[PDB]
């Protein structure tokens, strides 16, 4: 009884892959809500309005709710997203009256360098154990934004980073946690926050922190 | 001398979504003759009084006129055939104050539609849980505007294009 | 199918942690019709119901909707002691009414660690300077954090949502701007924070340039 037909949803890339060169950002285009009665789904992809034939289709996947649902995948171009192009995927069903379009595009508005500070361990932790290391990253805008930490090359393995919080000024701020052992951190050990956003130089940026 | 053949619509509404049927009945004289039918000023094979539409396509809108052998050539009658999910009809859109104002939001192939809204001009008027004519007992000037329906359709939220609606004092 | 939809919502951390303050579970019924009768509501402590419900006319709403909302007020401690709370819905021509119910979040009640951070160096040369607050370690992520100067409310701050972390418990961080002529002075901020697993359901951490 799926009587409004399929439904379609519009996902955007990665915000990592699309800021570094050597990565593939796709544009995902996930239809639900297909009927066993009427399978046959199409898929029409258009960037600025203009139809490219570069997308694969993934094949349909039985669901538990007794429906299926197909994924179409584009690979877009770097500059292409970043510049602020729409991508519009539009998909056809003959239990559809007509053609359902969508259409994603990288958020309006003008883009903010971020800045990264680093914060040594808080005075509570002189007794605990282990120590947090904080990376402040605060004023850009989009969202879109990834960070990582490393020390002596190796990634760190213990982090988590808090989701994008709205400031006062439009612009979006985020504080990147990573947990040390305290021996660590009494050696004079480095540790670096990378961070990785499209209004940042080289779309990167690394700060780094020690026992000075 | 003879009368002034005149085109009929069944139902009512000149504007259609595909799928639905359409009979077009042509009125000459009273007592019941040799009909003849036109689309976009060309006649068509059908000899009968009623011109049946089953499911209408794209291809059913233009003008209509028909003649029976007891009387002239009929006025233009349009047809508006749309594609999408819906479409508010009425009997006319046109309203003298104090006249009834009575609205339909159908759906594509009867589709059943819940939790409808009747909106003027981006507010919402009414709000039914399964789908129900709109009505205004007695039409005021604050009553002039557009117009549109939504609902939703198992899951999927739909809604029609909008259509004015003008109040004369 | 009947038509409205019922939603019901917990009280504020805040009001369940502050013995002075009020908690309040609030029953929500949306989209109802004109042509829906009068809407009754029931509560349920516990299987046992209670009758001391303040319950708000239908409110018209700017869709064409009309709006009924049920306020409930909890007891402190019964909330906190993990009782589940019931909204019955009724009207004339309904089947079967509508029950929905929600409780404290279960588990291993964890006190939150709080922790102050001084302004970074890096940023110590900019127009407004930003203090930082890191807690973590609590569970479940109902919490409450505000900002003081010299024990009086400071407005100018942002929180974080409650992350999980790799043990299970929660951990966020606050941010506090300030003019930094007021760090300069050796004003005392401090980070409060409000949690079920603290002693008095309340702490603080001082702040200031030493
Ligand atoms: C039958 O079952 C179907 C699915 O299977 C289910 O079966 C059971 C086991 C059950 O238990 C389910 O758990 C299971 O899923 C089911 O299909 C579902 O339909 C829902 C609607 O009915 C869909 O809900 C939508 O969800 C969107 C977000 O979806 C993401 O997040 C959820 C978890 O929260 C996740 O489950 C989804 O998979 C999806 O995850 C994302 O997936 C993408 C692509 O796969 C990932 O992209 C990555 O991209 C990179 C590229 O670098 C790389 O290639 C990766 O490989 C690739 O994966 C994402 O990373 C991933 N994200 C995350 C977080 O995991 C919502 O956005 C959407 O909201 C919109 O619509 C709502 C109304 O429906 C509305 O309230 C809301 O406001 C919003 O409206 C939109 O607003 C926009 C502006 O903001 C407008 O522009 C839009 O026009 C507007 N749209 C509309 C319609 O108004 C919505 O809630 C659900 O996704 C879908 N599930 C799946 C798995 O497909 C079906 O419904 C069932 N049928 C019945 C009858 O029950
Ligand atoms: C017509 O328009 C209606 C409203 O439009 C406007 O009307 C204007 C006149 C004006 O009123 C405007 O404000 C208004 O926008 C519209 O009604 C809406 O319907 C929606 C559903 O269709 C409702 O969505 C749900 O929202 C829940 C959360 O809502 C909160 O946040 C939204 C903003 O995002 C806000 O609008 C709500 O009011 C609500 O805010 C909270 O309100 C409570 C109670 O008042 C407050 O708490 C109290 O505070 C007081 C102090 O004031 C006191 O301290 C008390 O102690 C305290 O309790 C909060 O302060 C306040 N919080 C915030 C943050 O603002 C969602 O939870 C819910 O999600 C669930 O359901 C979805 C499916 O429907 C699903 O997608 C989702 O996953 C989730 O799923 C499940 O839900 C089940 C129950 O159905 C549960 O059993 C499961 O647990 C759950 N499962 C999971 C896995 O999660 C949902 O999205 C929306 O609330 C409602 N808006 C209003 C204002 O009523 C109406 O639909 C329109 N009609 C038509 C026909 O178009
Ligand atoms: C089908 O799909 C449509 C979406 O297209 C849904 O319709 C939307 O419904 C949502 C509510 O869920 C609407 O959002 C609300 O819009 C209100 C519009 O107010 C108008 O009028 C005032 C003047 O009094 C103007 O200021 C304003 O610009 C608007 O013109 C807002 O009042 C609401 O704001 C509330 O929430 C915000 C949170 O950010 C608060 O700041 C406010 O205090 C307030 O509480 C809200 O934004 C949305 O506008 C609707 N869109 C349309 C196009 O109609 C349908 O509901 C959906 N489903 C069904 C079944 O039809
Ligand atoms: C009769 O004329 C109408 C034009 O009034 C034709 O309808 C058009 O059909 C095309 C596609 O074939 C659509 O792109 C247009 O939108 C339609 N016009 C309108 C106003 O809706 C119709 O096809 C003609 N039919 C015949 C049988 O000749």
């Amino acid at each position: 009884e799926l009587l409004g037909g399929p439904s379609v949803f519009l996902f955007p890339p990665k915000p990592k892959d699309t800021l570094m060169i050597s990565r593939t950002p796709e544009v995902t285009c996930v239809v639900v809500d297909v009927s066993h009665e009427e399978p046959e789904v199409k898929f029409n992809w258009y960037v600025d309005g203009v139809e490219v034939h570069n997308a694969k289709t993934k094949p349909r996947e039985e669901q538990y709710n007794s429906t299926y649902r197909v994924v179409s995948v584009l690979t877009v171009l770097h500059q292409d997203w970043l510049n602020g192009k729409e991508y519009k995927c539009k998909v056809s069903n003959d239990a559809l009256p007509k053609p359902i379009e969508e259409t994603i595009s990288k958020a309006k508005g003008q883009p903010r360098e971020p800045q990264v500070y680093t914060l040594p361990p808080s005075r509570c932790e002189l007794t605990k154990n282990q120590v947090s290391l904080s990376c402040a990253v605060k004023g850009f805008y989009p969202s879109d934004i990834a960070v990582e930490w490393e020390s002596n090359g190796q990634p760190e393995n213990n982090y988590k980073t808090t989701p994008p919080v709205l400031d006062s000024d439009g612009s979006f701020f985020l504080v990147s946690k990573l947990t040390v052992d305290k021996s660590r951190w009494q050696q004079g050990n480095v540790f670096s926050c990378s961070v990785m956003h499209e209004a940042l130089h080289n779309h990167y940026t690394q700060k780094s922190l020690s026992l000075s | 001398d003879l009368p002034k053949a005149v085109v009929f619509l069944e139902p009512q509404w000149y504007r259609v979504l595909e799928k639905d049927s359409v009979t077009l009945k042509c009125q000459g004289a009273y007592s019941p003759q040799s009909t003849q039918w036109f689309h976009n000023e060309s006649l068509i094979s059908s000899q009968a009084s009623s011109y049946f539409i089953d499911a209408a396509t794209v291809d059913d809108s233009g003008e209509y006129r028909c003649q029976t052998q007891l009387s002239t050539l009929s006025d233009p009658v349009q047809l508006e055939v749309h594609i999408g999910w819906l479409l508010l009809q009425a009997p006319r859109w046109v309203f003298k104050e104090e006249d009834p104002i009575h609205l339909r939001c159908h759906s594509w192939k009867n589709t059943a539609l819940h939790k409808v809204t009747y909106l003027q001009n981006g507010k919402g008027r009414k709000y039914f849980h399964h789908n129900s004519d709109f009505y205004i007992p007695k039409a005021t000037l604050k009553d002039s505007g557009s117009y549109f329906c939504r609902g939703l359709v198992g899951s999927k939220n739909v809604s029609s294009e909008t259509v004015q609606i003008t109040i004369t004092q």
